[PDB]
RNA sequence: UCUGAUGGAGGAUCGAGUUGAUACUGACGUGCAAAUCGUUCAUUUCAAUCACGUUUAGGGGCGAAAGACUAAUCGAAAAG
RNA sequence: UUGUGUUGAAGCGAAAUACGUGAGUUUUCGUGGAACAUCUCCCUAGUGCAGAUCUUGGUGGAAGUAGCAACUAUUCAAAU
RNA sequence: AGCGUACCAACAACCGCAUCAGGUCUCCAAGGUUAACAGCCUCUGGUUAAAUAGAAAAAAGUAGGUAAGGGAAGUCGGCAA
RNA sequence: CUUUUUCGUGAGCUGAGCUGUGAGCUAGGCAAUAGUUCUUUAACAACAAAAAAGAGCACAAACUGUAGACGACUUUUUUGCCUCAGGGUGCUGUAAACAUGAAAGUAAACUUUACGAUCUGUUGAGGCUUAUCCCUAGUGGUAAAGUGU
C-alpha cells in the first residue's frame, strides 16, 4: 500500500505507432507500466487523466505525463492512476 | 532456345547458402600457412566495431592523378581491449583432419571467462572451472610434454574483456589464436610464459600491415529477390506484382535448379574479407591517439557526443582503412594474411595528416567540445 | 459604312448533379457483386432525364440496326 | 414335404484345428428381442455390381487452412 | 357512409438465394470560404456501426507519397504518372 | 582325492623367508552306467532382485535488439539492468510574456490618447533529442517463482 509519483516518457512509447493509434497507445502502455511498477493486475487510471492524454486529440499525445500510483487494498490489492498537473517536466524523478 | 541476350548471372554461388550463421562471432576457417624459420607468433586477435570515421592522408603513389596531394579516406574503428590467454590446445594430423590431443588451463581464468560457459550465470552456482584448476603441476607438464612430442598445431585459447567496453554484454568471447612460428620447443614456451597475462593488439599486429577481417554482416531479415540478388524489376503493367523473377526455370529438368535466386534471409551472413589496412593502433595510456603531428591538437578517436550506438573507445584500437562488415558492437575477428604480401599498398607506409572526431550525429562542425563552447561563447 | 452600350439566341461552351461507361486492358476474378469497387472519362435546354399508367406477344413484337432486346433465357423466349 | 424359435428367430461385429477349388455353406462368442427355414421335388421373378462426369443419402483428406480487408477511430470510468 | 391510417423505406425491414460495398421514385435544405446546392471545415438532427479483435510489423500484394543527374534512351504504343 | 616331491608367479612380511596359484615327479585306489540320437541347453552382451566393498544446470519470466514473419538468435537479472532526471551531442531556428519599444499610416482631445501587418530587446532563445545516440554506484525500482532433468 504505497504511493509513487512518477513521470512517463510517452515519446519513446509512442514512437514507432501511427497516428490513428497514437492516443490510445499511449493509455495503453501507461496502464501496463503502472502494472509493473506495482505489481497489480487491477490498474485502474483516472478519468481526469484519459482526458488529460487526449487533450490534444488522437495524432499526438503529451511527450511526457506527470502521474501519481497509488496501491489500495481493496486479486485484492489494485493500483490508481492520476494525473499530475505541473508546469514544467525538468529536474523532477521519481518518488515513493 | 538459347537467350536472345546474355548477361551475367545475379549473385554469387560461392557464398550458398545464404542462410543464417551459426554464431555471432566470427570463425576463423583456416590461419596462414606455418612458417618455421619466424619466431613464434600470433596470428588472430578478437576486437569490436565502434564506427567508423575519415582521415587524412598524402599520397605517395608516383605517377597517379593523385600522388602529391592529401586524400581523404574512410576508416573503421576497432576497440580492442588485451585479450587473455588462458589455455593451449594442441593438434595432430591424421587422415581424418585435425585431432585434439589436450588442452591445457591456466591456474586461474577470469569469471568473464567462465560466464561463456552459462546461459544462466546470474542463478547458477558459479561452479565452472573450480576445481580443475588446481590440478598438480606434474601431469601439467607431462600434458605438455606429450603436446611437444606429438602434436604439429599449436593454438592458444584466449578471451576478450567485455567489461572494458561499453557492451551490455559481460561473457567474455573465447576463441582460439593459432601460433605460427618455430618449432612445438619454442611454441609450447612461447605460450606457457603469456599463459595468464594480458595480449595487447601491438603484440599482434604492426601499424600500416594488412589483415583479413572475419565477422557476420548486418541483418535484414528475409528480403525479397530484387533486394537480395539484385534482379531487375518487372514492368509496372504486371499483374500480380514487380518484385520477382519472371522464369524460375525451364520447363526441363522438372525442378526448380539451386541457381534460381529466391526470396529469403539477407544478411547476418560470415565474411571474411581480405586487405585491410592498418592505419593506426591507437593506445589506451596516450592522450593523442586521434591527434597527428600535422594537428598536434589533444584529442581521442572518440568522437564529441560518443560512437552512435556504440559508446566511447577507451582502451587500445585500431584504425583499419575501409569498411568491415557487421553492425556497431559487432566482434570482428583480426586476422593475419595467409600469405605475407610484398605489394606497394601493403607496403606502404602510410602517413596521417588528420583524424577526424566531429560528431557523427548531425553534421558536426567542430573536432572538439571546447572548441564548440569557444565558438558559441557565453550562452543561459 | 464604322464605334460604344443594351439585348439574351443557339439540337453553343465548361461543369457538379443526373444519365452513362473511355482508359487503367487497375482492384476483384473460391468477388461486396452470376458485372462490383477505385481513379479516370462522356453527358447537363434538349433527338434531354425520371416515375406511374397504357399499347405491341413468340416464326410474333420491338429495333437511331448490334442478330440488339423481349424478366440472369434470343440467329426464334418461357411453361407443359 | 419337415422342421427351428422367450432355455432367444432374423439381422449385425469378430471369428473357426470347419468344409468346398469357388461362388459360398456351416458353426462359436457377443449383440439382438420376434420371427425363420426347407438341399424332398418343383414353380416364379423387379434375382447377384467397382465403375455408367451413374441416382439418393452419409462422410473424408484439403484444414484448424483460405479467410472473417470498402465505409479515417477509438479511449477512460461505472451499472447490469 | 365505407375503406386506408402501426412501422421500414434500406443504414439489416424492398429486389438481388443473405442482416449482400449492387439497384430502387419524390419534397424540405443552415454557417464559413467561394461563382457555386462544388470541394473542405462547422451548428441543429444523427452516429461513433459495419461477418471479429489484440500484438508484431519482415517478404510479397494492394492503395498511395517522395526521389540526385539524365528526361521516353522504356514500350507495340508516353500505358501509368 | 592321498603320498613323495621339483620348478615358476599373487597376498601379506622383511634384494630376502612364508602362504596361495600354475606346471610337473613317485606311488595307491577311485567315479562315470539313465536302456539307440532328436540342439552337445555349453557363446557374448544386457537386465531385475538380494547381499559385500568403494561414492548442478536448462527452460520459463522480466530485460536487451548486434536479431527477427513466428520459432530461432544476441544479451542482462543488484559494481548490472530498466526508469526518470542531469550533462553531452545534435535538429529546428529565436518560444510565451512584457516593453510613455519601433512601425506605412489613420482619428480624437485641449502637446497626449486609441488602431496598426510587421519588426526589435530580454532571446543562438524555446522546443525536441532513442524509442535501435553517448556519459552518470544521480532518483525510483528490479516482480510470483512455475517446468524438465
Amino acid at each position: 500500500p504505497v504511493t509513487k509519483f512518477i513521470t512517463i516518457n510517452l515519446s519513446k512509447l509512442t514512437h514507432k505507432v501511427c497516428y490513428k493509434r497514437k492516443a490510445p497507445r499511449a493509455i495503453k502502455e501507461i496502464r501496463s507500466i503502472a502494472g509493473k511498477l506495482m505489481h497489480t493486475k487491477d490498474v485502474r487510471l483516472d478519468v481526469k487523466l484519459n482526458k488529460f492524454i487526449w487533450s490534444k486529440g488522437v495524432r499526438n499525445p503529451p511527450k511526457r505525463v506527470r502521474v501519481k500510483l497509488e496501491r489500495k487494498r481493496n486479486e485484492k490489492m489494485y493500483t490508481i492512476v492520476e494525473h499530475v498537473m505541473v508546469d514544467s517536466y525538468k529536474g523532477l524523478v521519481n518518488e515513493c | 532456345s538459347h537467350r536472345k541476350f546474355e548477361r551475367p548471372r545475379h549473385g554469387s554461388l560461392g557464398f550458398l547458402p545464404r542462410k543464417r550463421c551459426k554464431r555471432l562471432r566470427g570463425k576463423i576457417r583456416s590461419f596462414p600457412k606455418d612458417d618455421k624459420e619466424k619466431p613464434p607468433h600470433f596470428t588472430a586477435f578478437m576486437g569490436y566495431k565502434a564506427g567508423m570515421t575519415h582521415i587524412v592522408r598524402e599520397v605517395d603513389k608516383p605517377g597517379s592523378k593523385l600522388h602529391k596531394k592529401e586524400i581523404v579516406e574512410a576508416c573503421t574503428i576497432i576497440e580492442c581491449a588485451p585479450m587473455v590467454v588462458v589455455g593451449i590446445v594442441g593438434y595432430r594430423e591424421t587422415p581424418k583432419g585435425l585431432r585434439i590431443l589436450s588442452t591445457v588451463w591456466a591456474n586461474h581464468v577470469s569469471d568473464e571467462f567462465r560466464r561463456r560457459y552459462y546461459k544462466n550465470w546470474y542463478k547458477s552456482e558459479k561452479k565452472a572451472f573450480t576445481k580443475s584448476l588446481n590440478v598438480p603441476e606434474a601431469t601439467k607438464n607431462c600434458l605438455l610434454k606429450r603436446i611437444e612430442k606429438y602434436c604439429t598445431v599449436l593454438r592458444a585459447i584466449c578471451h576478450t574483456q567485455p567489461s572494458k567496453t561499453p557492451l551490455r554484454m559481460k561473457k567474455a568471447h573465447i576463441m582460439e589464436v593459432q601460433i605460427n612460428g618455430g618449432s612445438m620447443k619454442e611454441k609450447l614456451e612461447f605460450v606457457k610464459e603469456m599463459l595468464e597475462k594480458n595480449l595487447p593488439v601491438s603484440t599482434v599486429f604492426n601499424p600500416n600491415e594488412m589483415i583479413d577481417v572475419i565477422s557476420v554482416t548486418k541483418g535484414h531479415g528475409t528480403k525479397g529477390v530484387v533486394s537480395r540478388y539484385g534482379v531487375k524489376r518487372l514492368p509496372r503493367k504486371t499483374h500480380r506484382g514487380l518484385r520477382k523473377v519472371a522464369c524460375i526455370g525451364a520447363w526441363h529438368p522438372a525442378r526448380v535448379q539451386f541457381q534460381i535466386p529466391r526470396h529469403g534471409q539477407k544478411g547476418y551472413f560470415h565474411r571474411t574479407e581480405r586487405n585491410k589496412k592498418i592505419y593506426r593502433i591507437g593506445l589506451k595510456t596516450d592522450k593523442n591517439s586521434a591527434s597527428t603531428d600535422a594537428d598536434i591538437t589533444e584529442k581521442k578517436i572518440t568522437p564529441m557526443g560518443g560512437f552512435p550506438h556504440y559508446g566511447v573507445v577507451n582502451e587500445d584500437f585500431l584504425l583499419l582503412k575501409g569498411c568491415v562488415a557487421g553492425t556497431k558492437k559487432r566482434p570482428i575477428t583480426l586476422r593475419k594474411n595467409i600469405v605475407p604480401q610484398v605489394s606497394r599498398d601493403a607496403l606502404a607506409q602510410v602517413s596521417l595528416k588528420f583524424i577526424d572526431t566531429s560528431s557523427k550525429i548531425g553534421h558536426g562542425r567542430f573536432q572538439t567540445s571546447e572548441e564548440k563552447v569557444k565558438y558559441y561563447g557565453p550562452l543561459k
